[PDB]
């Protein structure tokens, strides 16, 4: 119910979510874009 | 979005088919024209021969 503040729970999660969003938008846009190009073809 | 994807793909596939459809239609047109031209020529030749033979 109340929020619990501490800088231990999430610093590990920010690095992970950043790495996943960057390398995931890279390989995901590459794959998705490739599929779109094939459909256009 | 799914509908949009389908619409775009169909529009493209339909364009290809129509382009395929047009090509076949033009091939048929050319064949018909060739056949018709042949008829004219051959027809007239035959006519003269039959007519030429009758005159002779």
């Amino acid at each position: 119910f109340n929020t619990d503040i501490l800088a231990t729970n999430l610093i590990n999660l920010s690095v992970v979510l950043g790495v996943l969003i960057f390398f995931g938008k890279g390989v995901l846009s590459d794959l998705l874009d490739n599929r779109k190009q094939r459909i256009l073809n | 979005l799914g509908d949009f994807m389908d619409k775009r793909d169909a529009s493209i596939k339909e364009q290809l088919s129509g382009v395929k459809d047009t090509s076949s239609e033009v091939k048929q047109l050319e064949e018909q024209a060739n056949a018709v031209m042949r008829a004219a020529r051959a027809e007239i030749s035959a006519a003269l021969n039959k007519m030429k033979k009758e005159t002779q």
